[PDB]
RNA sequence: ACGGGGCUAAACCAUGCACCGAAGCUGCGGCAGCGACGCUUAUGCGUUGUUGGGUAGGGGAGCGUUCUGUAAGCCUGCGAA
RNA sequence: CCCCGGCGAGGGGAGUGAAAAAGAACCUGAAACCGUGUACGUACAAGCAGUGGGAGCACGCUUAGGCGUGUGACUGCGUAC
C-alpha cells in the first residue's frame, strides 16, 4: 500500500498561495515565506480585533471634547453632567450626533450643565 | 452604521491671524498645533488634515520665563564630523526670529507626511505686516 | 487581421534580443525596417528576418497592403539552454549557459 | 426624525424604513419587535431627551432577516514553543426594518 | 576519495579548493588564536 | 445483515500511536522522548 | 543624565472632586468541558452551578490519502481521473 | 503544393486527422522562474512590508441607494521562521 503525496501536498500548498494574494515578492509566489506571512497576519488580525475597539473609542473621545468645547464645556465636566443626569447614551452615538445634528448636541450640554449646577 | 470620517475634498478650512507680542512661546504654541492639525473641529479624523490656517505677526517679540533668554540652547548637528553647533535664543531671535515658534510647532505636531502637510499651513512673519490680505484672515485673539 | 512570423530556438539571450525590440514596438513597418538597418546589433539581424517573414505572410496568406501594417506585438520569450562544461583552475568544473529564445512579430493593419 | 435606543448591549440610532442589523432575536421572521426603552428622539430640533428613557416612546421594527455574519479567521501561534491552533467563528445577526418612531 | 561524482567527475580529491587550511595560499599566522 | 452493515463493539477498536506527524497531534517533533540524553536515542534505554 | 517639544508650572508638598486608561469586571450573542437536579431518558434532551493561557508530557475525539471486501453494484464520451 | 529565408535554421498558409495548442524538442502539461497587454498606485520619502481604519480612481451590477471586484494616498499598532 505504497501512498504518493502530489496531490494531497499540492492543494495543502494552493490553499496557502491563495491567502498571500497582494503580498510583495516573495510572499504572494514561494510557499516558504508565503506561509510565515499568513500566520503573521492571523496573529495581527486577532490582535487588532481588540484594538479596533479601543482605537474608535479614542475617536470618539476626542470628538465629543471638540464639540463640547464649543458649547464652553470640557469633556469631564461634560460626561459627570450626563451622569448626574442620568442620561444614558454612550459615546458612540454622542459622537455622531456631535456631526451630524449639531442643535441637539448643545441640547445635550444645557441637561448637563444643569445638572452640574 | 459606521462612524463619519473626513474626506478630504470637501474639508472647510479657514485663515486666521495671531499676534505673537507678549506670549510665553510655549503656552502659544499648543493652541497654534491644536488648530493646525484640527482637535477642535468636530469633524476631527487622525489621517485627514482638518486643520486652519494660521498667521503670525512679531514673531521677534515672544517671550520666554526665567532665565531661557540666554540659557535655552539650540543644537543641529550638520552631518561632518565634528559638526555639532549651537545657538541660544537670543542669537535665533537676533538672525532669523521665526524660526523660533516654527521650530517649537514642528515638535508639537505627529511625525510623518501627514505632520509636514499641517507645519505647510503656518505662516510665520517677524513684522507686524503681512500681504495675505486677499485671504481675508480673522483676528483670533489667543 | 493580425499576422504572426516567429523564430524559435534563436541562438542568442532574450536579454539581448528585447533590447531591439524595444526599438520597434508599435511603429510602421517602413519604419521598423530602416530602424533594424541601422541597429549595430547581432540581435537586429535577427529580428529583421523576423519581421521581413511576417510582412511577406501577410500578402500572401492574407492578401494585406504594405503600406499599412504596423508591429502591434513584439515579444521574446525563453528557449531552451544548452549545458556545457567550462574548466577552470585547480580543477574546478563551471557550468556554461548557452540560451536560446523565441521572437515573435505580430503584424497588422488595425 | 432619528431616535436612540439599545439592543444587544448596543446602542442604535435609526430613522423610519432603515434596515438595521443588531444580534439575535428569538422572533421569527416576518414578525413585529417593539422597543420600549428608548433614548433619545429628535424632529426638527424639538429633541426629547430620555432621563434614561424618553417616557412613552416606542420603536417600532419588522424582522427582515436572520442570518450569519462573514467568516473570521482565529489564529494562535507562540514562536520557539511549538504551539500553534487555529479557528473559525461566523456571528448571528438578525435584521429589523423601522417601521415607525413614534414620540 | 570521492569516486562517483556526477557534477565532477575528474576529480576525486576537492578539499584543496574550498577547507581554507588546505589551499596553497593558508599561511599559519591566521591560526594565532593559540 | 450484509458485508457493508457489520461494525465491531465499542470500545474495542482503539487507534495507535504515531509519533511525530504535527503539532495538532500532541506527539510531534520529539514523540513523548524530551530533551536530549541517552533515552531520546535510537536504540537507547539501560538494561534491566 | 525630562522620550521629545516645550514648561516658572505643565515642578514639589497637602487636601478634594471629575475624567482617561487592559484581552481585569459588567452587558448582548455563540461554542465546549466537568458537577448537581430534572420535561424523561435508552443515553439523548431540559434547567442550574462552575470551568476553558500553556512547553516537556499524559488523556480523549476526529479529517484526509493509497489498497481489499460490499462491487458482474453505482457514476461516466450527453465527458471519469 | 505555395510563400519569406542562405537550394539554411525557423516560420506562415494548404492538406491529413475526432483533435496539429496530438507535428515527431509529440498524452495530460502543475510550481519555481522569464515576458507582453490592461486597471490602479508610485519620483519630500525612512525600518520583518503586514494588520486595523480609510479617501480617490477603474470596471461590473441595480437603482428613487450603495453593494461586488481590483488598486491603496494617508494614518494607529507592529524587530521573520
Ligand atoms: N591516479 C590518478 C587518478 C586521477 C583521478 N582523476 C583523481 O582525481 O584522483
Ligand atoms: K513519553
Ligand atoms: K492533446
Ligand atoms: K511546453
Ligand atoms: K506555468
Ligand atoms: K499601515
Ligand atoms: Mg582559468
Ligand atoms: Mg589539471
Ligand atoms: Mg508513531
Ligand atoms: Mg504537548
Ligand atoms: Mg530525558
Ligand atoms: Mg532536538
Ligand atoms: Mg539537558
Ligand atoms: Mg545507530
Ligand atoms: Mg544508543
Ligand atoms: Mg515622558
Ligand atoms: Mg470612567
Ligand atoms: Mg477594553
Ligand atoms: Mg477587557
Ligand atoms: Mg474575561
Ligand atoms: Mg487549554
Ligand atoms: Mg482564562
Ligand atoms: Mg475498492
Ligand atoms: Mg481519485
Ligand atoms: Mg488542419
Ligand atoms: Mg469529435
Ligand atoms: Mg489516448
Ligand atoms: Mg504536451
Ligand atoms: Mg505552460
Ligand atoms: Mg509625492
Ligand atoms: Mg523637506
Amino acid at each position: 500500500a505504497r501512498v504518493k503525496r502530489g496531490v494531497i501536498a499540492r492543494a495543502r500548498h494552493k490553499k496557502i498561495l491563495k491567502q498571500a494574494k497582494g503580498y510583495y515578492g516573495a510572499r504572494s509566489r514561494v510557499y516558504r515565506v508565503a506561509f510565515q506571512a499568513v500566520i503573521k497576519a492571523g496573529q495581527y488580525a486577532y490582535r487588532d480585533r481588540r484594538q479596533r475597539k479601543r482605537q474608535f473609542r479614542q475617536l470618539w473621545i476626542a470628538r465629543i471634547n471638540a464639540a463640547a468645547r464649543q458649547n464652553g464645556i470640557s469633556y469631564s465636566k461634560f460626561i459627570n453632567g450626563l451622569k448626574k443626569a442620568s442620561v444614558e447614551i454612550d459615546r458612540k452615538i454622542l459622537a455622531d450626533i456631535a456631526v451630524f445634528d449639531k442643535v441637539a448636541f448643545t441640547a445635550l450640554v444645557e441637561k448637563a450643565k444643569a445638572a452640574l449646577a | 452604521m459606521k462612524t463619519f470620517t473626513a474626506k478630504p475634498e470637501t474639508v472647510k478650512r479657514d485663515w486666521y491671524v495671531v499676534d505673537a507680542t507678549g506670549k510665553t512661546l510655549g503656552r502659544l504654541a499648543t493652541e497654534l498645533a491644536r488648530r493646525l492639525r484640527g482637535k477642535h473641529k468636530a469633524e476631527y479624523t487622525p489621517h485627514v488634515d482638518t486643520g486652519d490656517y494660521i498667521i503670525v505677526l512679531n514673531a521677534d517679540k515672544v517671550a520666554v520665563t526665567g532665565n531661557k533668554r540666554t540659557d535655552k540652547v539650540y543644537y543641529h548637528h550638520t552631518g561632518h564630523i565634528g559638526g555639532i553647533k549651537q545657538a541660544t535664543f537670543e542669537e535665533m531671535i537676533a538672525r532669523r526670529p521665526e524660526r523660533v515658534i516654527e521650530i517649537a510647532v514642528k515638535g508639537m505636531l505627529p511625525k510623518g507626511p501627514l505632520g509636514r502637510a499641517m507645519f505647510r499651513k503656518l505662516k510665520v512673519y517677524a513684522g507686524n505686516e503681512h500681504n495675505h490680505a486677499a485671504q481675508q484672515p480673522q483676528v483670533l485673539d489667543i | 487581421m493580425e499576422t504572426i512570423a516567429k523564430h524559435r530556438h534563436a541562438r542568442s539571450s532574450a536579454q539581448k534580443v528585447r533590447l531591439v525590440a524595444d526599438l520597434i514596438r508599435g511603429k510602421k513597418v517602413s519604419q521598423a525596417l530602416d530602424i533594424l538597418t541601422y541597429t549595430n546589433k547581432k540581435a537586429a539581424v535577427l529580428v529583421k528576418k523576423v519581421l521581413e517573414s511576417a510582412i511577406a505572410n501577410a500578402e500572401h496568406n492574407d492578401g494585406a497592403d504594405i503600406d499599412d501594417l504596423k508591429v502591434t506585438k513584439i515579444f521574446v520569450d525563453e528557449g531552451p539552454s544548452m549545458k556545457r562544461i567550462m574548466p577552470r583552475a585547480k580543477g574546478r568544473a563551471d557550468r556554461i549557459l548557452k540560451r536560446t529564445s523565441h521572437i515573435t512579430v505580430v503584424v497588422s493593419d488595425r | 426624525m432619528y431616535a436612540v435606543f439599545q439592543s444587544g448591549g448596543k446602542q442604535h440610532r435609526v430613522s423610519e424604513g432603515q434596515t438595521v442589523r443588531l444580534e439575535k432575536l428569538d422572533i421569527a421572521t416576518g414578525e413585529t419587535v417593539e422597543f420600549a426603552e428608548v433614548l433619545m428622539i429628535a424632529n426638527g430640533e424639538e429633541v426629547k431627551i430620555g432621563v434614561p428613557f424618553v417616557d412613552g416612546g416606542v420603536i417600532k421594527a419588522e424582522v427582515v432577516a436572520h442570518g450569519r455574519g462573514e467568516k473570521v479567521k482565529i489564529v494562535k501561534f507562540r514562536r520557539r514553543k511549538h504551539y500553534r491552533k487555529q479557528q473559525g467563528h461566523r456571528q448571528w445577526f438578525t435584521d429589523v426594518k423601522i417601521t415607525g418612531i413614534s414620540a | 576519495m570521492e569516486n562517483n561524482s556526477r557534477t565532477m567527475p575528474h576529480i576525486r580529491r576537492t578539499t584543496h579548493i574550498m577547507k581554507f587550511a588546505h589551499r596553497n595560499s593558508f599561511d599559519f599566522h591566521f591560526f594565532n588564536a593559540r | 445483515m450484509r458485508l457493508n452493515t457489520l461494525s465491531p463493539a465499542e470500545g474495542s477498536k482503539k487507534a495507535g500511536k504515531r509519533l511525530g506527524r504535527g503539532i495538532g497531534s500532541g506527539l510531534g517533533k520529539t514523540g513523548g522522548r524530551g530533551h536530549k540524553g541517552q533515552k531520546s536515542r535510537s536504540g537507547g534505554g539501560v538494561r534491566r
